[PDB]
């Protein structure tokens, strides 16, 4: 029985190969390499919009501590959920029909989202279109798969992954090229404002709507036709693939010699077609933790979490730590006015990065003024007059006011820390959020030129491991790229400026991309094809949940100690590349 | 039924009753110039009231019943001297046993002893964190009635709030003599301002309350923010009781321009003392006699008046067109001498159609003596413009709840103290 269902199913994956063989490599392969690609340029850009909106767009919606955090991960939850759904869906729907349904959504959601005005509105949005991409990659490497033949296997899929690296960079060139343009304030709707982060967001979900309109000219797999039982698509298909071959060849005049293929024999009413997939796709997942795949799935989930972990916590804690010292280095050159007496005068002035303490001012008129990092401290007005007052991260703290007037005024509750006010009024007082916001000015640009350097050093790995793949193989590659990540975590405690910290973000960025692509690889050719999107769906939501544990853990960490991130990062790495090694090796196989 | 009540008569307080009880008035004393019947009472020893009832009207019983009503106007409290400074206003205790009202931050008490040297204290609190309040230098009806059977009960503008049992006291011994000044305050600039001080021998039900704050109320004259009476040539902040957040601005001058209501408005703060909402925000209405022929510059019920928007220092004409698109008409704010037949005559209403005492409202009128309707506001865009409309006059036939056509005029006082 069981015996049976396994030597046809050997039989089907021998004759596949040789129909491949046949058919060669060549335009098509190709041509369903760079729609591929595209939806997998969505996915490179959709983990950046966020991280590159949040200081604008915390301005724009008033957003306080604990919502900019649930914002930072919202993408990778709804990668977590989406990765799974769809790679259940695949195996029982198809790759390209799955594929095409998740980018539709990303796209929508994403449009969507570029007009909401509110943030738990956004949230949902953001979180939707998470879902829509997170089953990009799964669907995409399991759909490339099914066309390549054993002899370039490796290299071919392994080529597929610049498109991630070439999204980030489309990403940051974008990013550079519209926020930066703040004088945009489009008006449709007396109550709604339309800025240029907006614009942004609709250029990032773009790459989303190209991958659908290249993927909806292109023919499922022939695989997936095959273990379904459908035989006259999979032969159509495969003779369209060896006729565009032979065209592009120079030789359109030869014939498809295959006339049979071997197939796997198959043994209110809405809702029966939902039960029977649910039922599906459970009994897949349930197959995946079978007694032919519990190692090598247990093993694989090890790798996938560790890697995932270590990679997303080092990289979120890079431009962390980058804030952080930049802030000390602030800091450092505050100054300091002890005691003052100020008395019958309009002085207005522009300090930043200021602290007053133990004035007296009398009689005295502020008459349009910018504060930004200046404190008053222990400090007493009395007939002041507060006019045109622009305040950023100023606080008045000990402080006592008398008689004073505060017109057309920024200074709200919240600004007044522990002070008194007598006879105090209030008269036009500006709009601005409830609670303390930040602002963010040059340094954006920075930012983006780092995540531009993050993204590129990846290129060099990316080239090596597309070309020697197949050559020492993929397990090598994996281990010899964890080592080398777990090193580099060791060397992360030689940083403490920011140049430093961007030369460590890029050798970390440009070391740990061969195993990601050695991983990607191994895990699908580890798994049978009517199998291979749902373990690989489940593997990248896995990847998602590790990535959203590493970023809380690794940011809790920045400014207390450098010893906690290297030794997470380290023995995470260890663990996954011992994992890792222990696992079978798949080159020069068929595709079984 | 009144023993005691003091009024003013020419030159003098008197006392209305069958008695004649003597009245000495202190050299400090001092009265209003428009409603010289209130009496004002500062913080000296010069500012005296004095009032000695006779021998056959003194409480001295076992059971019997007693009550009191008066208007209070207390100023606002602005610094922290004022806090836990119970002070005496009114005093009727000789030998320690009588009735004594007092004044504290935000409360007025009413405290009565017996001979025992029992106490039995209610108290009503108003808050002073409010936005807009009701009692904060504004006139309040106070009542206290006593049944020395049950229990003793306090009301403001004839709605009850503390009530509290006075079976144990067995006989209180009231002095002969009524003491109105000051006593044990502070705060140097400290004042009150007091009328209609009526005693009665029985206790006062909910009905008698209501008749006599009604009959106290003066429904015929209409009635500012402070509770005084509304004069003419003086300006006044508007606020719509509706809607007592945003205040009247205008932002053009002409036929093209309009009214509306702007907001929300500031607040004035001393720090955990009070946090209450500004007052002086907008722009001041001067009412002008149009054919009062009354000689006073009091404005009293169904009295037709012209109203000046005061807009930069300048005087102008609150006017509408008739002859417009809807059924409100929107307000205007125009040129005295350029306002041609426009319709500007405003008919003040004090009290309803059967004569329910209500707030201020304005009536626009035209030339025909047509009800154009009355002066409210209405949204446009999101912007509440100012409009005269008959649906309020709709509302009122059908015995509703109008919504924004009540208005409340507020001068500059010194009780509330709000910088200008
Ligand atoms: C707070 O102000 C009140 C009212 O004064 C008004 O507001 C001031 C800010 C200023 O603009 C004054 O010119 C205003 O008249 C003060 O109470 C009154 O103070 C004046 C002295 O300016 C005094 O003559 C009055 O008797 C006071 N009235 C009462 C009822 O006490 C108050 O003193 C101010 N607070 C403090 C702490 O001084
Ligand atoms: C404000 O300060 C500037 C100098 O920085 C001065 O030229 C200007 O006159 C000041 N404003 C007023 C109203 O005096
Ligand atoms: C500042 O110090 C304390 C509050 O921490 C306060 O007692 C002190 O009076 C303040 N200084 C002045 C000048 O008010």
């Amino acid at each position: 029985g069981e015996a049976q269902r396994r030597k046809e199913r050997e039989e089907l994956a021998q004759q596949y190969e040789a129909i491949l063989r046949e058919c060669g490599h060549g335009r098509f392969q190709w041509t369903l390499y760079f729609v591929l690609g595209l939806a997998l340029m969505a996915d490179g850009v959709e983990v950046f919009v966020v991280g590159f909106v949040l200081p604008s767009a915390e301005k724009d919606m008033c957003l306080s501590d604990s919502n900019k955090g649930m914002l930072g991960l919202i993408v990778y939850l709804g990668m977590m959920v989406g990765a799974f759904l769809w790679g259940g869906l695949a195996d029982r729907l198809g790759r390209r029909q799955c594929l095409l349904i998740s980018l539709s959504v990303n796209s929508v959601f994403a449009f969507f989202s570029s007009f909401v005005q509110g943030y738990g509105t956004f949230l949902f949005c953001r979180l939707l279109s998470g879902v829509g991409i997170g089953g990009s990659i799964p669907i995409v490497f399991s759909y490339f798969s099914e066309f390549l033949a054993q002899e370039k296997r490796g290299e071919h899929l392994s080529w597929l992954c610049m498109f991630w690296m070439i999204g980030g960079v489309y990403a940051a060139a974008m990013a550079w090229a519209i926020i930066p343009h703040y004088g945009w304030s489009f008006q449709m709707g007396s109550a709604y404002q339309f800025h240029s982060w907006r614009v942004f967001v609709l250029v990032c979900a773009f790459p989303s709507v190209f991958a659908i309109g290249a993927l909806t000219t292109q023919p499922e797999s022939p695989r997936f036709f095959l273990e379904n039982g459908k035989h006259d698509e999979a032969w159509m298909v495969l003779k369209q693939v060896h006729d565009t071959n032979m065209r592009a060849k120079g030789h359109p005049e030869r014939v498809f010699s295959v006339t049979h293929i071997k197939t796997i024999h198959q043994e209110q009413r809405w809702g029966v077609r939902a039960l029977s997939l649910g039922g599906q796709v459970w009994g897949n997942f349930l197959s995946c933790f079978g007694p032919e795949y519990r190692r090598i799935t247990l093993m694989m989930m090890g790798v996938w979490f560790t890697m995932s972990f270590s990679y997303y916590g080092l990289t979120v804690w890079f431009p962390d730590m980058i804030r952080h010292l930049q802030a000390v280095d602030y800091a450092s050159r505050t100054k300091v006015f002890p005691g003052e007496r100020v008395e019958h005068v309009t002085f207005n002035f522009t300090l930043e990065n200021q602290i007053h303490r133990g004035g007296q001012y009398f009689n005295d008129k502020f008459i349009g003024l910018r504060l930004k990092s200046v404190s008053f401290e222990d400090s007493l007005f009395e007939e002041c007059y507060f006019e045109d007052v622009t305040s950023s991260n100023t606080f008045f703290r000990n402080c006592t006011f008398i008689n004073t007037v505060f017109y057309n005024t920024d200074l709200f509750e919240y600004k007044f820390v522990n002070s008194r006010l007598i006879n105090s009024t209030f008269l036009h007082n500006k709009e601005g959020c409830p609670l303390d916001v930040t602002g963010t000015g040059e340094g954006a640009y920075m930012v983006y030129f780092v995540s531009f350097l993050g993204t590129l050093a990846v290129l060099p790995g990316n080239i090596v491991s597309a070309l020697l793949m197949d050559k020492i193989g993929r397990l090598r590659m994996l281990a010899g790229s964890s080592v080398m990540s777990c090193v580099s975590c060791f060397f992360l405690s030689f940083g403490n400026s920011e140049s430093a910290m961007i030369a460590l973000l890029c050798l970390f960025g440009g070391v740990s991309i061969a195993s990601w692509n050695a991983l990607d690889v191994l895990t699908v050719e580890l798994y049978p094809s009517d199998k291979r999107t749902t373990a690989f769906g489940f593997l990248n939501a896995l990847c998602k949940l590790a990535a959203v544990l590493g970023i809380s853990i690794f940011t809790s960490f920045v400014g207390i100690t450098k010893a906690a991130p290297i030794l997470f990062a380290s023995a995470a790495l260890a663990l996954g590349s011992s994992l890792a090694l222990k696992l079978p090796e798949t080159r020069g196989q068929v595709l079984q | 039924t009144s023993i005691l009540s003091i009024v003013y008569k020419k030159d003098d307080l008197i006392d209305l009753s069958r008695y004649g009880a003597k009245i000495n008035i202190g050299d400090r004393v001092y009265y209003d110039s428009i409603d010289k019947n209130q009496i004002k009472l500062i913080n000296l020893e010069s500012s005296t009231i004095e009032v000695i009832l006779k021998n056959a009207i003194v409480y001295n019983s076992m059971y019997e019943n007693f009550s009191t009503s008066f208007w209070i106007k207390i100023p606002k409290y602005f610094s922290k001297i004022n806090l836990n400074n119970e002070y005496t206003i009114i005093n009727c205790i000789e030998n320690n046993s009588g009735w004594k009202v007092s004044l504290n931050y935000g409360e007025i008490i009413w405290t009565l002893q017996d001979n025992k040297q029992n106490i039995q204290r209610v108290v009503f609190k108003y808050s002073q964190m409010v936005n807009i309040s009701d009692y904060i230098n504004r006139w309040i009806f106070v009542t206290i009635t006593n049944n020395r059977l049950t229990k003793s009960k306090i009301y403001i503008n004839g709605r009850l709030i503390d009530q509290k049992p006075i079976s144990n006291l067995g006989n209180i011994h009231a002095s002969n003599k009524i003491m109105f000044k000051l006593d044990g305050c502070r705060d140097p600039r400290r004042y009150i301002m007091i009328k209609y001080f009526n005693l009665f021998d029985k206790e006062l039900n909910e009905k008698e309350i209501k008749d006599l704050y009604d009959s106290q109320s003066n429904s015929g004259i209409l009635k500012d923010f402070w509770g005084n009476y509304l004069q003419y040539d003086k300006p006044y902040y508007m606020l719509n009781l509706f809607d007592p957040n945003k205040y009247v601005d205008v932002n053009n001058i002409g036929i093209r321009g309009y009214m509306y209501l702007k907001g929300p408005r500031g607040s004035v703060v001393t720090t955990n003392i009070y946090l209450n909402s500004t007052l002086y925000e907008g722009t001041k209405f001067i009412i002008k006699k149009y054919a009062s022929g009354n000689e006073d510059n009091i404005v009293r019920n169904n009295d037709r008046v012209y109203i000046n928007v005061v807009v930069k220092n300048k005087e102008y004409r609150l006017a509408t067109n008739a002859s417009q698109a809807g059924v409100e008409k929107i307000l205007s704010a125009l040129e005295i001498p350029d306002v041609g037949n426009l319709s500007q005559v405003v008919v003040m209403k004090s009290k309803d159609d059967q004569g329910i005492r209500n707030k201020c409202k304005m009536n626009l009128q035209d030339n025909n003596g047509n009800d154009i309707g009355f002066i409210g506001f209405h949204l446009y865009d999101n912007i509440a413009k100012l409009v005269a409309s008959n649906w309020y006059n709709r509302q009122v036939g059908k015995a509703s709840r109008t919504f924004g056509c009540s208005w409340e005029f507020i001068p500059v006082d010194d009780g509330w103290g709000e910088s200008s």
